[PDB]
């Protein structure tokens, strides 16, 4: 599950970058209303450097 | 455990009260306060401050320091069976004997 995958320790994750996922991504881990730990952590490890 | 929070506080019919009012919401509605709060609380954590679980272990073998208690029993026999052998070794004299 994707709870598994934004939590998990093991694997690092990510995406093309600048895509529309890359972008979806962050307008749910950045968002002012949606504010859950699962696509936080999600655009933590994929917003690194 | 929200809706508690912080604010301005004026004095009792204070002709300013409404307005600064006014204008905290605007800044609120504008997205010009959420600018300083990233600014004073950044996400770009120089490490993870949230995951609690440290990641490489899951389990691992035995080692000396967790062990050291039998080894700290083994140094205590070594260390009486010393302590017997000097006092042997003082009264086999008055033994003249083995």
């Amino acid at each position: 599950s994707l709870q598994d995958l934004s939590k998990q320790t093991e694997i690092p994750y990510g995406t093309v970058l600048d895509s529309a996922v890359y972008e979806h991504v962050r307008m749910k881990g950045l968002n002012p209303f949606e504010r859950d730990s699962m696509y936080s952590q999600m655009w933590w490890m994929i917003n690194r450097s | 455990v929200a809706d508690r929070g912080y604010g301005i506080a004026l004095q009792h019919g204070s002709p300013y009260r409404d307005v600064f009012s006014q204008r905290i919401l605007e800044l609120q509605q504008n997205g010009d306060m959420d600018i300083l709060k990233h600014k004073w609380w950044p996400k770009n954590g120089q490490c993870d401050l949230y995951s609690s679980v440290d990641t490489k272990q899951k389990g691992g073998a035995l080692d000396i320091k967790s062990f050291a208690g039998v080894f700290c029993i083994l140094a205590a026999g070594i260390v009486l069976s010393c302590f017997i052998a000097m006092l042997e070794t003082w009264w086999n004299k008055r033994k003249g004997s083995r």
